[PDB]
């Protein structure tokens, strides 16, 4: 007959040695990804503090209780709320101002 | 000017180094050519072979049944020629054949040796000899080809592993000396030497009385001044045993210069950085190689191994992932991913690449060591035993693998069934702190006390800064208090604290017992005021630091 | 910015059981002229 | 005059007459010492990915990066191209790198949040194209993915809401329209449908996918 004449396809001598369809599995191995499969619910809660740790401080305390809602009006959490419409500017600062700034009654 | 006209000839030589060997079917040095070539600094095919018509169809007939892995049919149709250029051909195939049979033999057993550290493969070695005393040159003459210094090559390799050293390295001289440019050759005459004085005993030899055949080889290149493997030879074998460096320096700028291109040099350069435990400089070194051969499965085990000490799985998984995408056959590529895996604590996983990992190549010793140190984390003692074991059988000279097994014991209450282990760890590397603190600590669990003062003295001196010394100190001192002499451990108990002045206030945890103590034995003194600034300097350590020495500093102000 | 598979429609379940029983109208009308 | 007339061509935008925006690069490239800058390469990416030409994208892409690791004109782009790649590990490279550089820039959490949806977490980085939307107002592409979060699985009651917010705060662009029309034939409800899609066609003449809807 012909069979090792073709060389159109993955052949036994491509392989530098022929013996290693011996094990011919390791190739069926789904290496384990980086990040969260290391927790093995927990998994995202992890990943997310991980990258959740690229903050500054202000930043941070801005969205330590942070929601959006779906319309694109805004709920912000101060540690009183500054539900407000995003896309306009002035009401980011407005939150900026009562996390950092100092608000006092005085009687 | 001589630098050109020298790159000019390094092109054409190289042109002619990969296109016999690669002509001739063996890889070893061949895969080496092209890639010097390559990395040469920028500045008609040539061929030649002196064969019959009627013999040269049987050359076709032996070059594509060797690569089709054929090796017995092609010394079937070979058996009758007598060339001596297919006449290395027969019994490389010949070799090659039983070294992969040998191979298929022997998968299930993981070590190779004989314990108290050949007529098939005899049967070879006659034949070299028969024919090259039939054969009317014989080396030694100027009209020598390259088949013959290529014939000599097998004879030096097929005698080595035979173990009939002192032989092979006569051939190996002798196919050198005839045509240079053979680096599977150079690897072969490596692997044989074993010490560092044999390398300065072999360097001398190739000064003085050795000289290539300047027929063979083109002009303005037999020098052995102006060679090139001669230089390789220098950075390899003096580094790569770590022996005294010689004529090192002046060659290794020289061959920068000539290939700034090369991977390989470029490796072997971030591998120094890595060997002296200069880790920031490699990682710079080898980030190069990345990003100028992506796709080079020879020295980044070195990577890897960087960048488990570094952390940073994030970047260890980009690794793994892009490792192993490329072929999970290699030997590193089955310990990149094991290191990843060891990095997020799972061993049970881990464990089981590095044992593939040294499947594939048996000649990676380091994985042994690796190998054991997850099951210590296993809290599997006895099966760690054993392996760290494995590793010095296979070289006695194996530092991590003695230390590896002394620890292993040391983890458990045979603190003295260790002091073995660790001794002969000491002789490995008599040069490091880590070491030396080890043995006085099991000398100090065994009660030699008196054998342990002088073991930390000794650590004293091999520590490069003063303030690795602080933890030393304070334990030494508290040897001296047990030998019953107070007024001993005063002396180091002084340089304890002092080093706290001298490091701009470091306040670390073992001068903060260091001060109290002090504190406590000046108030038996009658000193008080001397005993008042010590409660005060050492307010700024622990809770119950605190207050012991807040007490001592109202009980020493009351006196005061 | 990225865009998403564009719509597409494949052969239903009604139109392909309107084939299944046309197709068994001409595999069973011809056998009773045989 | 010319070389200023090339220039700005090169910003113009794209589904109309590429052909001349390409001939007016390539005479801006051998004729002048501008031959790979950064704009004339960003509008050839631009082109390639618009005409999913996503192999010259990407290469494209490197050859500009690993000039400047940090070229925010170009990132959305790259960023888009990597996921349809679905390349997880280098668009996780860039992730890492772009956060802890620019915590502050909407790009880096876009890149993340997209990494997880390269990974089909789409629950998760709901709230991660929140935070880039927030982060930075006027971002088409954190309030799109945002919205295809919406949409991909259920709750879909709401992905109207969201791109009629999308339509309303972003006008100008066909895509929005596209996508509420797109998402009111899914619901089998059809006459909004049309309306939302002649809409988008009146906002981009040229294109395969609102043609094609």
């Amino acid at each position: 007959s012909s069979s090792s004449y073709r060389d159109s396809y993955f052949q036994y001598r491509h392989l530098p040695a022929p013996h290693h369809i011996l094990y011919a599995e390791w190739n069926q191995d789904i290496l384990a990804l980086p990040d969260e499969v290391a927790n093995i619910m927990t998994s995202e809660q992890n990943s997310n503090r991980y990258w959740n740790s690229f903050h500054d401080e202000d930043d941070w305390n801005l969205f330590n209780g942070m929601e959006l809602e779906s319309n694109g009006v805004v709920t912000f959490a101060g540690q009183e709320t500054i539900t407000g419409s995003i896309f306009d500017r002035r009401i980011t600062q407005l939150a900026y101002a009562r996390n950092n700034g100092w608000h006092e009654l005085a009687l | 000017d001589s630098q050109d006209k020298i790159i000019h000839d390094i092109r054409i030589q190289l042109r002619k180094a990969a296109t016999e060997l690669s002509r001739w079917k063996l890889y070893g040095s061949s895969k080496w050519a092209a890639e010097a070539l390559a990395g040469l600094a920028e500045a008609i095919p040539q061929n030649g072979f002196g064969l019959s018509e009627t013999e040269y169809d049987l050359y076709l007939l032996g070059s594509t049944l060797f690569d089709a892995k054929e090796f017995d049919r092609c010394v079937f149709f070979l058996k009758d020629v007598t060339n001596p250029y297919l006449k290395f051909l027969k019994l490389y195939s010949k070799f090659l054949s039983w070294d992969k049979k040998s191979q298929e033999s022997m998968e299930n057993i993981l070590t190779t040796g004989k314990f108290t550290d050949q007529s098939n493969i005899s049967s070879i070695l006659k034949e070299i000899n028969t024919f090259l005393e039939s054969y009317e040159i014989k080396i030694d003459d100027d009209e020598a080809d390259l088949g013959l210094a290529l014939l000599y090559y097998l004879r030096g390799v097929i005698l080595k592993q035979e173990k009939n050293i002192s032989k092979a390295m006569s051939s190996f001289l002798k196919s050198l000396s005839c045509y240079s440019f053979n680096w599977s050759c150079w690897l072969e005459l490596m692997d044989c030497l074993q010490k560092v004085d044999d390398a300065l005993l072999l360097n001398n030899y190739l000064y003085q009385n050795f000289q290539f055949k300047f027929s063979e080889n083109l002009g303005s290149q037999r020098t052995i001044e102006f060679n090139i493997m001669i230089k390789f030879f220098k950075l390899k074998v003096f580094e790569e045993l770590n022996g005294q460096l010689e004529d090192y320096f002046e060659d290794l700028e020289f061959l920068l210069q000539v290939f700034p291109n090369f991977t390989f040099l470029k490796a072997y350069n971030a591998t120094i950085s890595y060997n002296n435990l200069d880790y920031v400089t490699a990682e710079s070194r080898f980030d190069d190689i990345v990003k100028q051969d992506p796709y080079r499965l020879n020295d980044l085990e070195t990577y890897s191994n960087i960048l488990y000490v570094m952390q940073k799985n994030s970047k260890l998984a980009y690794l793994a992932q892009f490792v192993s995408q490329i072929d999970r056959f290699r030997p590193e590529t089955c310990c990149i991913i094991a290191n990843y895996y060891s990095a997020r604590q799972e061993h049970e996983k881990s464990i089981m690449y590095f044992r593939r990992a040294l499947t594939l190549d048996k000649k990676t010793t380091n994985a042994w060591t690796l190998m054991g140190h997850e099951f210590v984390e296993l809290s599997n003692s006895h099966a760690a035993i054993e392996c760290y074991r494995r590793a010095v059988d296979i070289c006695p000279r194996d530092f991590k693998a003695w230390f590896g097994l002394g620890q292993a014991y040391a983890l458990l209450d045979m603190h003295l069934y260790s002091l073995y282990y660790f001794q002969k760890a000491c002789t490995l590397k008599p040069w490091d702190r880590r070491i030396w603190q080890v043995l006085g600590e099991c000398y100090s669990k065994t009660g030699n006390k008196v054998e342990a003062i002088k073991c930390y003295k000794r650590s004293i001196k091999a520590s490069q800064t003063v303030d690795q010394n602080t933890s030393i100190y304070y334990r030494l001192a508290q040897l001296y208090e047990e030998l019953e002499d107070l007024q001993e451990c005063k002396k180091f108990m002084m340089k304890c604290v002092d080093v706290e002045e001298l490091l701009e206030g470091i306040v670390t945890d073992e001068t903060v017992k260091a001060r109290l103590w002090l504190a406590i034995f000046e108030i038996k003194a009658g000193n008080y005021q001397l005993a008042y600034d010590y409660a005060m300097g050492v307010s700024s350590g622990t809770s119950q630091e605190i207050e012991e020495a807040r007490m001592l500093a109202r009980e020493c102000r009351r006196h005061m | 910015m990225i865009r998403r598979a564009p719509t597409t429609l494949q052969l239903s379940h009604d139109d392909v059981t309107s084939l299944i029983d046309d197709l068994n109208e001409q595999k069973l009308k011809q056998q009773l002229n045989i | 005059k010319e070389i200023m007339k090339n220039l700005y061509k090169i910003n113009l935008s794209k589904y109309i007459n590429t052909e001349d925006i390409t001939k007016s690069n390539e005479i801006l490239a051998k004729d002048y010492k501008l031959a790979d800058n950064v704009d004339v390469v960003r509008s050839k990416v631009d082109i390639c990915y618009t005409q999913c030409k996503f192999n010259e994208c990407l290469e494209l892409c490197e050859t500009v990066l690993e000039n400047d690791e940090f070229n925010t004109n170009i990132l959305p782009a790259y960023i888009g191209c990597l996921y349809e790649l679905s390349n997880k590990n280098k668009l996780f490279l860039l992730s890492h790198r772009l956060a802890e550089t620019f915590p502050k820039s909407a790009i880096t959490w876009f890149s993340v949040a997209t990494y997880y949806m390269s990974l089909d977490r789409i629950s998760e980085a709901q709230k991660y194209y929140s935070k880039s939307s927030i982060l930075d107002p006027s971002f088409a592409a954190a309030w799109l993915g945002f919205a295809h979060t919406y949409a991909l699985e259920g709750e879909q009651d709401q992905a109207l809401t969201a791109y009629s917010t999308a339509s309303r705060f972003f006008p100008g662009m066909h895509l929005p329209k596209l996508f509420l029309g797109m998402q009111f034939m899914a619901m089998n409800s059809l006459n909004l449908a049309e309306s939302y899609f002649v809409l988008a066609y009146d906002i981009c003449p040229n294109d395969p996918l609102v043609l094609n809807e």
